[PDB]
Parts: structure tokens; sequence; C-alpha cells
RNA sequence: GAUGGGGAAGCUCCGUUUCAAAGGCCUGAUUUUAUGCAGGCCACCAUCGAAAGGGAAUCCGGUUAAGAUUCCGGAACCUGGAUAUGGAUUCUUCACGGUAACGUAACUGAAUGUGGAGACGUCGGCGCGAGCCCUGGGAGGAGUUAUCUUUUCUUCUUAAC
RNA sequence: GCUUGUGACGGCCCGUGAAAAUCCACAGGAAGGAAUAGUUUUCAUGCCAGGUCGUACUGAUAACCGCAGCAGGUCUCCAAG
RNA sequence: UCUAAGGGUCGGGACGAUCAACUUAGAACUGGUACGGACAAGGGGAAUCUGACUGUCUAAUUAAAACAUAGCAUUGCGAUGGUCAGAAAGUGAUGUUGACGCAAU
């Protein structure tokens, strides 16, 4: 039954009004000012969230230890991994692959 | 804002540096399922945080209280 | 034709379905010969070709898709590769292939 | 009297472009060493939507000759063209949907899209969804090209022009019925300020040409001679003839 | 139980509009919303969004299509007549 | 052939090796009670040496050299197998079950497979083993 | 909307990267000494424009005739800067571990390139959270009580971090 | 249950629904770095600083606009049985 | 004043024990025949004229049959262009555009 005012001098709905309602030591409600939720990075390759990483907003990765914003496996903040394994297979038949068609210029060539 | 658990941890921290000021609480408090005990608080002041040890029976509190350094003002309740 | 010799080496014979199932063949080298779906993407192709070189296995392309490669093993699912284990009673390897 | 509404929309103050929202101006690459004596190969990142277009936009992503970095382009998606391809350009590229060669570089009955008029403008005909050019022969000497362009006008230009193979996507939009208005409200909200149309009839006389009458009509002939004047040319405008169109179209 | 005799998904325009354009616009609103087979991942996982791209809910290849459906009569048929082209060149 | 077999090089592809060429050393075709599925017992590079020049000078070349190495159980899927091959010896005996449990075998049995590397490295034998897969 | 510019008798009009020689930083090199020369970068070319868009970080309790997320008590947080001790790293120099997905108290990184977050419609049902609503036991307080009603009402709270 | 937040989904489009500052990370390998000891601030603990302007109150059948303590007009949040 | 149906959660060397709800239908009895008891809440039908429709406008005498629309048709234009702006410009709108486009009826 107890009714609720802002906090702060934005009377408006907006994005950064949010407002989680609390109860306190006082035994009352009182407003408090909630942030935008922060959104999940994502893989730079496919899109997918990327595990491993914390997910804050982006002044916040600032202040948070390196093992929060990287893995342990090569591209580890970057790709996921499957992706990874992607450019892994990929990288090597395509290098491989190269020396073949290079061969096969060596023979036509002089076996034309 | 940190809750201790190590006892030994806690003692290099009440002679740590710039602590200058620590306080103990007693809290009525009902051990388990029935009856009630005695159970203390030690709390020391930190430059950042205020690090806090609850030592559940009074046994251990007791020899602990005299484990305080002097120089260390303890608020006593 | 080419898919009447795999109705054989179904009923006759050995095979697995599959990608993950036939490179575990062309591994232990189980695989005599795998047939490839046209539509497969050329990672995978590459991949499966250089496992079989490894493997000394020949590898058909089967013109078609995985949703016909996967009828012309008479299952009801579509199939990329299928790793040919025994040939059955099908004359299979000895062939074109 | 007054200035008519067509008048009005070259000052372009609410007539202007609505252009918030579009993913850039779509261009061929620049022309440079690649394009006109080789090829060069990238792939479309992703295709996408402009808004305010029928057609949609593929990202196409080179890498740069003579430094270390990657250089996207804006392209008209041709239909077929796919994420994840590769895109080939300039002279010695294959012929294959999608890739970019001059219009010297291929046979007659090519069927070619954003074609440029002049070699290295990045790109100018047939850039509507579905649209697209055909190649009618070449001049090897003094190297040109004719083609018959959308509106079915056959235009001869420079065999070092390029243009994208195939034709852009999204077409047949235009047989869809809008249905109502809000379609077509939505079509030109992200377009520009044309919307709706008030008839030069149902105004004063002051306010248009067709304005003004106890009945509403249009007083005189609606056709306006090429010589007229701002504020005098609304109707059908140099008409060479008017009337329903009877019997075939699709000239020689 | 079958529920409209005509309309189908146009019974949603109701009444309005007249006949004809409901119909005319029936079959490309049924052309546009169709899942369609995917030539990369051979799955009838491929569908519209946004006229003129078609995307497969899987394997996440994206085609540059007609405006109400996939591959267009035009499109294919220039297609082809490149593919023939080519293989002048090729030969 | 079955190309599974001691000599055999791969790349890793997964699990922060991945990307790093492996020697195989002792294939257990077939599972063990722990790790109960086929897996080979690697060892590999894993900080690689660098490019060196003719201008490179005396400890410059002494520095670049250095080879990290690494002793891995790896899954047979989470290999790539190289045409490639690398004979194995002076680490037959190194790299082993037993090596692995406990930390003082590993840490002398990479010194082993360091000592290893770059002694065939210098004198070019094996020339790919040690070139960096880029990717 | 300044500027090299181009119009205009002129007040001024146009143009905002435009026919323009459009600069600013990381390091050394000084050991005359304070900063010239050595590089290699980067060429991205004013500025104004949101007290509802984007955005670094605080909460509760108490207090005034009137102020408070601003004062007071207590417990935090961000940013800029200074810095010392512990911990960690290494004779296999730049951490190990797990098949893997990944773990972690740390666990060098310049030019340059890339990736993510800033960062985004609408409607529908379905899942979950908080706060509000109803309510049982008991512990307090108040009301009704000729009659009735283990009854009516009320307190039973928990902030950022 | 009601308010609100959020999630995974589905419908809709010839509509497919901002920009920039900013912050983190990946790639790379310039360079610098140990043994009588060298390395480190993305771990811990500690030391200093955080200016300038606004902050009262009305926000409406009297604190605004309509000559007024005018039945008009003026954006929004909370919302018990 | 009753009856019936519609659930959750357990253990198994055929079911039992247990927690929790307000829906629905049915039956009795009962009354000054009343009962959506206040509040709340469409009048219905047949036709002619006219605009298809939702939408729009004369603030302060007209809300309509007038405007708009989807639809039908017609006209101009391939950029050295169409339409349109400026006193002029080395200037501008359409135009981040290109005939499935823009402009004019
Ligand atoms: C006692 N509280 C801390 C004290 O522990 C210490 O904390 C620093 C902290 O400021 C640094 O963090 C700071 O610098 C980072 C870049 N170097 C970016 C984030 C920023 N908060 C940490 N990386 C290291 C701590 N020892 O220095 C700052 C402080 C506030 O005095
Ligand atoms: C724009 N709405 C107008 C509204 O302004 C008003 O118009 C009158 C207009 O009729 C009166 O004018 C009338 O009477 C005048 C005196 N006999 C002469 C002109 C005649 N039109 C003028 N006094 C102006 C408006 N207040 O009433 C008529 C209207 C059309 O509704
Ligand atoms: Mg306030
Ligand atoms: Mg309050
Ligand atoms: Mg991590
Ligand atoms: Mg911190
Ligand atoms: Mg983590
Ligand atoms: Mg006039
Ligand atoms: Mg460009
Ligand atoms: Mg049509
Ligand atoms: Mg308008
Ligand atoms: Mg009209
Ligand atoms: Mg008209
Ligand atoms: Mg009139
Ligand atoms: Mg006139
Ligand atoms: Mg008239
Ligand atoms: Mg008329
Ligand atoms: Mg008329
Ligand atoms: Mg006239
Ligand atoms: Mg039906
Ligand atoms: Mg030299
Ligand atoms: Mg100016
Ligand atoms: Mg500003
Ligand atoms: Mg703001
Ligand atoms: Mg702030
Ligand atoms: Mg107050
Ligand atoms: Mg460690
Ligand atoms: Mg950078
Ligand atoms: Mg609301
Ligand atoms: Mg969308
Ligand atoms: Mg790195
Ligand atoms: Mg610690
Ligand atoms: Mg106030
Ligand atoms: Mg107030
Ligand atoms: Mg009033
Ligand atoms: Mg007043
Ligand atoms: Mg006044
Ligand atoms: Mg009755
Ligand atoms: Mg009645
Ligand atoms: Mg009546
Ligand atoms: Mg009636
Ligand atoms: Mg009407
Ligand atoms: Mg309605
Ligand atoms: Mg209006
Ligand atoms: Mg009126
Ligand atoms: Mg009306
Ligand atoms: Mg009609
Ligand atoms: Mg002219
Ligand atoms: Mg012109
Ligand atoms: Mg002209
Ligand atoms: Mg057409
Ligand atoms: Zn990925
Ligand atoms: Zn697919």
């Amino acid at each position: 039954a107890q009714r609720v005012t802002f906090r702060r001098r934005n009377p408006y709905n907006t994005r950064s009004n949010k407002i989680k309602v609390v109860k306190t030591p006082g035994g009352i409600l009182r407003a408090q000012h909630v942030k935008k939720l922060a959104t999940r990075p994502k893989c730079g390759d496919c899109g997918s969230a990327l595990q491993g990483i914390s997910t804050l907003r982006p002044r916040q990765y600032a202040t948070v230890s390196k093992t929060h914003k990287t893995v342990s496996r090569a591209y580890g903040g970057s790709r996921c991994a499957n992706c990874v394994k992607e450019r892994i297979i990929r990288a090597f038949l395509i290098e491989e692959q190269k020396i073949v068609k290079k061969v096969v210029k060596e023979q036509t060539e002089a076996a034309k | 804002a940190r809750e201790i658990t190590d006892i030994k941890q806690f003692l290099e921290l009440t002679r740590r540096a710039d602590v200058k000021t620590a306080t103990v609480k007693i809290n009525k408090k009902l051990n388990k399922a029935g009856k009630p005990f005695r159970q203390t608080k030690f709390k020391v002041r930190g430059s950042s945080s205020l690090y806090t040890l609850v030592i559940n029976d009074a046994g251990k509190a007791k020899k602990l209280i005299q484990s305080l350094p002097p120089t260390l003002k303890v608020n006593r309740l | 034709s080419i898919n009447q010799k795999l109705a054989l080496v179904i009923k006759s014979g050995k095979y697995t379905l599959g990608y993950k199932s036939t490179v575990k063949s062309l591994r232990q080298g189980k695989s005599k010969l795998i047939i490839i779906a046209a539509n497969t993407p050329v990672l995978r192709k590459s991949e499966l070709e250089y496992y079989a070189m490894l493997s000394k296995t020949k590898v058909y392309y089967f013109q078609g898709g995985n949703n016909e490669l996967g009828t012309a093993v008479g299952k009801l699912f579509r199939v990329g590769v299928v790793s040919i284990l025994e040939a059955g009673d099908s004359d299979i390897l000895t062939t074109l292939a | 009297g007054r200035v008519i509404r067509n008048q009005r929309k070259g000052a372009g103050s609410i007539f202007t472009s609505h252009t918030r929202l579009r993913q850039g101006a779509a261009k061929l690459r620049t022309l440079d060493y690649a394009e006109r004596h080789g090829y060069i190969r990238g792939i479309v990142k992703q295709i996408v939507h402009d808004s305010g277009r029928g057609a949609p936009l593929a990202k196409v992503v080179f890498r740069d000759p003579y430094k270390y970095r990657l250089r996207e382009e804006i392209f008209i998606a041709n239909e077929g063209v796919h994420t994840g391809q590769f895109i080939y350009a300039g002279k010695k590229a294959s012929l294959n949907v999608g890739n970019v060669l001059p219009l010297g570089s291929v046979p007659e009955g090519t069927i070619v899209s954003n074609v440029e008029e002049k070699p290295g403008d990045r790109g100018a005909l047939a850039r509507a969804s579905g649209n697209y050019v055909i190649i009618i022969g070449h001049n090897p000497d003094e190297n040109k090209t004719r083609v018959r362009l959308p509106s079915g006008a056959k235009k001869v230009i420079s065999s070092d022009a390029r243009g994208v193979i195939g034709v852009i996507a999204g077409g047949g939009r235009v047989d869809k019925p809008l249905l109502k208005a809000g379609r077509a409200f939505h079509k030109y909200r992200l377009k520009r300020n044309s919307w709706p149309k008030t008839r030069g009839v149902a105004m004063n006389p002051v306010d248009h040409p067709h304005g003004g009458g106890n009945h509403q009509h249009i007083g005189k002939a609606s056709t306006i001679s090429r010589g007229a004047v701002s504020g005098q040319k609304a109707g059908l405008i140099a008409a060479r003839r008017t009337g329903l169109l009877r019997g075939s179209q699709k000239t020689q | 139980a079958k529920r409209t005799k005509k309309v189908g998904i146009t019974g949603k325009y109701g009444v309005r509009y007249g006949s004809s354009l409901r119909r005319q616009v029936k079959k490309l609103e049924i052309q546009q919303h169709a899942r369609y087979d995917c030539s990369f991942c051979g799955k009838k996982t491929v569908k519209r969004g946004a006229a003129g791209i078609w995307t497969c809910s899987c394997c996440k290849k994206t085609v540059a299509g007609g405006a109400y459906t996939v591959s267009t009569a035009a499109a294919a048929t220039v297609r082809s007549t490149i593919r023939r082209l080519r293989e002048m060149v090729e030969a | 052939a079955k190309f599974l077999k001691a000599g055999k090089v791969a790349v890793v592809v997964r699990g922060r090796y991945a990307g790093k060429k492996v020697v195989i050393v002792k294939p257990h075709d077939e599972g063990s009670k722990s790790h109960p599925f086929g897996h080979a017992l690697v060892a590999g590079i894993e900080r690689y040496p660098l490019k060196v020049t003719k201008k490179h000078g005396a400890k410059k070349v002494a520095k670049r050299t250095k080879i990290k190495p690494f002793i891995k159980v790896v899954n047979y899927n989470h290999l790539l197998p190289t045409r490639y091959t690398l004979d194995v010896e002076a680490f037959k005996s190194v790299v082993s079950t037993e090596t692995f449990e406990q930390p003082s075998q590993r840490e002398e049995a990479k010194k082993v497979v360091k000592k290893a590397f770059e002694e065939r490295h210098q004198a070019g034998k094996n020339q790919w083993f040690f070139s960096k897969l880029r990717f």
C-alpha cells in the first residue's frame, strides 16, 4: 500500500530510469535505481554468446581481472572455439592443398 | 565488508599495519535446535574493508580476546 | 546404377553413416571406401579427403544431396558421408570407383 | 497567385530523402590496378536490408592492396549471391553470378547489373530490385558495348565500364497489392515526403492550375509543353500522345 | 476442422479491399512465408524476412532471393543462361 | 594405413594447446579406466621459436631459438593428423603414463623434450614442426 | 556553423573535406642542458547542438521551523595519481591444470589489423524474479463484549557492497 | 492474483525498427627480461586528490499560460480492500 | 442445504499416504414470483440516395456525399537527364537515388 517516487530529477519512464522497489532496514518501501542489464559479448566469428567471459557493461571490464575477459585457449575472448577449431582445420587444409597445387604446376610446367 | 574464517589470518590482521581500532559484539543466539548460546563477533576496522570473524563457541572466544594485542583500541559491545 | 550397388552393400555388407563415425573408420583404417554427398562443405570435403589419403582409402563423390544419398542407403534421414566397412555381395569398389 | 506544390519541392525543407536508417551509398569498388588489370577477391560478409530500398545489400570485404587492412564495400546483392561466397572483381575474373567484369570482358547475351555509365563511376544502371541489363554486341574498335537497359532503351557505353553479373535480388515487389494506405504510408515514411497526393483540381485556382471551378474539372488541355514555365508544368508534360495504350509495347 | 473455404491466410483482411486484391495477395503472402529447402544444408529451414533476403534457420546461410519467393523465374533462367554462356569460353 | 602410430605429427584442434603441432609418442588405441576413449600421448610445441635473419646477433639467435614444450594426453578426436612425421627417438622413454599424474616427472620430461626439440631444430631437421601454424 | 575557398556594390550568399602545403603522439637522442636533432608511426582535418537518447562510481539509519541519495553516524564505490610490503613467475625464462567445453588470486607485449560491448521496432502467449495482495501458528499492543466471536485492528523489518 | 522486471520463443512488414564518445578483448611479435639473482601491476594490502554551476518551494478549481486566487489550457512516475 | 467432476508431491522386495486451490455442472429446500434487485448495460426491422472501407478538414456557425486512400490509367526522364530551387555561385532538393527508380496528372 506504500507508493513510491523517483529518486532523480528525470520524471520520465526512459531506459535509464528503471526502478527496483525495495524494503529497507527502516521497514518502508523505497525506490532504487537499477542500471541497464549488460549484454553478453558475442563471438566475432559466429555471433553466439561466448562462454567463459564475464558479462558487464563496457567500462566495468576495465575494473576486472583478465581471467574474466579471456579464456585459456588462443582467440580466448574473441571466437567461440568451434569456430576456432574451424580456423584450425581450414588453415591447415588450405596451406596443405596449396603445396599440392604448387606441385601440380611443377608437373604441368615441364610435363605439359 | 568481508567475513573471515581463518583464526590465524585474523591474528595477522589484528596486528596489521594501519589497523588502529577493532570492536567485539556479543549476541544471544539459539544453537542448532534447542538451546541458546553466547555468540561473539570480532570486527577489525581496516583502511578499506571491515573484516569480521564470528567465533561460534565462547571457548575459542575467551582465549582469543587475550590474543588481541594492546594499542588496538577495542570497543567492548 | 551407382545407387544400386549401395542397395547390395546395405543388405549383404557392413557400413557406417555420418562424419563422426566415418572419421573413426578412417582413423582405425577399417574403411575401404567412403562416399560423399555433393552438397557437403569443402572444409569437410578436404578433411574427409585428407583423412582418406592418410588411410589409403578411395573416395567417390556422390552426385546429389544428403537427403538423396540417405534415401540411396534406404534410410529415412539425410547422410553426407557413408563409410563402406565390409563390401557386401556387390562388386562395389572394384569398378570405375 | 500561390506557388504550386511541385514548385515548392526543389527547396527541400520537408522534401529531402529520409536518410537516417540507410546502410550506406551502394557503389562498386573504386577502379584500381587490380580491377582494370587482374582480378581481386572478396567475401560478402552479410547481406542486409536497406531502408527505402527494394533491393537487398551485400556487404563485401576485400583486402587493401597497398596497406594491411580490410576494405568493406556496399553492393546491391544480385540474386543468388549469398553470405560466404567469394566475389571477384575486374577484367580477368570469371563469368559467374555476382562477380564484376568490364563490359568488354563478357560475351553478348550476358545479363548484368549495377553497371557504370562511364568507366569508374562505381555503377549506375539497373540498381532497382529485379532490374538488369543485357549486352547486345560489342565494338572492339573504340571499345564500346551496346546494352538494353530496364527501360528498354539501348545505349552505347565504354567496354572499360564494369557491371555485376546477374540480376538484383528482391524482384517481384511491385506485383503484391499495397492493399491499404498504411502499407503505402510506411512505404514512403522511409523514402521521402510524397504521400498522400492531393489532386490539383480539388484545390483553388491560387493553389493549382487545375484548381478552381464550380465543377471539379481541368478546363484546358491537361498536356503541358516542354517549353512551359515553372508553376505552369503540372499534368502530362511534353506528352507525345495520351489515352489508353492499345496493342503491344516492346519497341525494336 | 477446416476453417475457411476460400480465404485462408487472407481471412485476416476480413471483407475489406475486394476479393480480387485479397486473392491476388494470398498467392504472394503464402509464397513469402513458406519454409524452403536450403541449397547448402539440405533442410527446409529456409524462410524469409526483409523482402529479398532468405536465411537458413540452422547453417546460417543467407541468400539474396526474390521479393516474395526465394528463386524468381527470371533469376534462374538468367543464371542458366550464364552457365551456358561461360561454357562457350570454357571450351 | 593406421596413421596413428609413433612418429606421426598432428595439429591440436582444441584445449589451450589448439593450433600447435604435436608429435605422437604413445598411442593407446582404445581407452583406459581413466580416459575411456582413444587417446594419444603427444610431445608438442607451446611457444614456438621466432624468425631469424642474417643480421640477428649472437645472443639474439641464442634467445630466439628457445622453445617451450608441452606433453599432453589428447583425445584422438581432438587431433588432426598431418601427413608429416618426426621420429620420436630420445623421448620414447620420456613421454609415458608414468610421467603424467605427478608433476616432478612432467617437468623433467619437458626439460628433455626441450633439449630434444631445440637440438633437432638447429640443423633444421623437421622444418615444418617448428614453423608456427597461423590462423 | 567557423576556415583556405567561390558568389555578391554591399549588408552578406554558398560550401563543412569541400581544386587547401590544413598536423599530434609515442620513444629515443641531451648527460654543453635543457630539450634541438634521430626514427617510426597517424593522417582521422573546427565547433555548437539531448537537465527524457548514449554515460565511470552510494547506500541504509538519524537529523531541520525550513536542507538533504548534499548534513551526521556507519558501511562502500568510481576515477586520476602516486607508491611500498606480501603473493605469483623464472636454472624448461615470460603460470599451471582438465580428453574437451573450461578453470584461476596473479601469471610480460610496441607499431599495426581485427573482434565484441555502447547499440536499439512492435504485438502475442508461456517461464521465472522483486514489490504489492490474501492467509495459518505463536509473541506483544489497542477495540468490541446484555448476547456472540480462540474475535476486530495493529507491530513482527533488513540498503548499497 | 495485481504492478513491474527479465528470459526462451512465436506473428507482423514493398516498415526489418539512431549516431558518436567510450571500455574490454583477440591477432601480431617490436622490445625488454633471470640465478646470486631478474621479472612483474590486469592478484592482495596500503597513501593522496576529486574542482565549477544547479539543489528551497509550487507544478496547478490560488505559486505556469488565458489582463484575475479565470469551471479553459499545460509533459510524466508510484497506485491498497 | 448438499452431490459429482476437474490437481501437486512422494516411495515401490494393483494402489497407498499426503499437501493445496475456486472453477464447472447437478439436486434439494425456501420467498408477497423476487433475484444482471443499487451501480453497470445495444432498441430492433424493411428500403431508396450517396461515399467502397479505417482514415482526413473549415481552432471559433458546415464532419458531409467534400479530402485522402488501396486500385485503374496516362505523361516525362538513361545523368551532358526529368521535375524543382537560387541574385549569383566553383550553389542546391529528388540523390546514401538509377526505370520493380524519381518526377507530373
Ligand atoms: C586501496 N585500494 C586501491 C589499492 O589496492 C590499489 O589498487 C590498484 C588499482 O587501482 C588498479 O586498478 C586501476 O588500474 C587499472 C590499470 N592499471 C585499471 C583499473 C583501475 N581501477 C589495479 N589494476 C591494481 C591495484 N593494486 O591502488 C588504488 C587504491 C584505490 O588505493
Ligand atoms: C476558418 N474558419 C472560419 C472562422 O474563422 C470564422 O470566419 C469568420 C468570417 O466568416 C468572418 O467574415 C464574415 O463576416 C464579415 C462581417 N460581416 C465579412 C466577411 C465574412 N466572411 C470574419 N469576421 C472572419 C472570421 N472570424 O467562421 C467561418 C469559418 C469558415 O469557420
Ligand atoms: Mg527530487
Ligand atoms: Mg521514503
Ligand atoms: Mg574465463
Ligand atoms: Mg577493486
Ligand atoms: Mg569467469
Ligand atoms: Mg506567388
Ligand atoms: Mg569506398
Ligand atoms: Mg501490379
Ligand atoms: Mg504529407
Ligand atoms: Mg489524390
Ligand atoms: Mg494524383
Ligand atoms: Mg475546394
Ligand atoms: Mg494559376
Ligand atoms: Mg478548375
Ligand atoms: Mg470529380
Ligand atoms: Mg473531373
Ligand atoms: Mg491554363
Ligand atoms: Mg484452414
Ligand atoms: Mg643486407
Ligand atoms: Mg556559411
Ligand atoms: Mg557538447
Ligand atoms: Mg541525458
Ligand atoms: Mg553520472
Ligand atoms: Mg522536503
Ligand atoms: Mg598461478
Ligand atoms: Mg589499435
Ligand atoms: Mg507502465
Ligand atoms: Mg529485425
Ligand atoms: Mg597474443
Ligand atoms: Mg586474498
Ligand atoms: Mg526537492
Ligand atoms: Mg517538493
Ligand atoms: Mg483554472
Ligand atoms: Mg498567471
Ligand atoms: Mg500576457
Ligand atoms: Mg418469474
Ligand atoms: Mg430484466
Ligand atoms: Mg429508434
Ligand atoms: Mg436500426
Ligand atoms: Mg467517407
Ligand atoms: Mg478500428
Ligand atoms: Mg491533423
Ligand atoms: Mg468548424
Ligand atoms: Mg465524421
Ligand atoms: Mg475500379
Ligand atoms: Mg542543359
Ligand atoms: Mg538537372
Ligand atoms: Mg537541363
Ligand atoms: Mg516490371
Ligand atoms: Zn564462433
Ligand atoms: Zn542451410
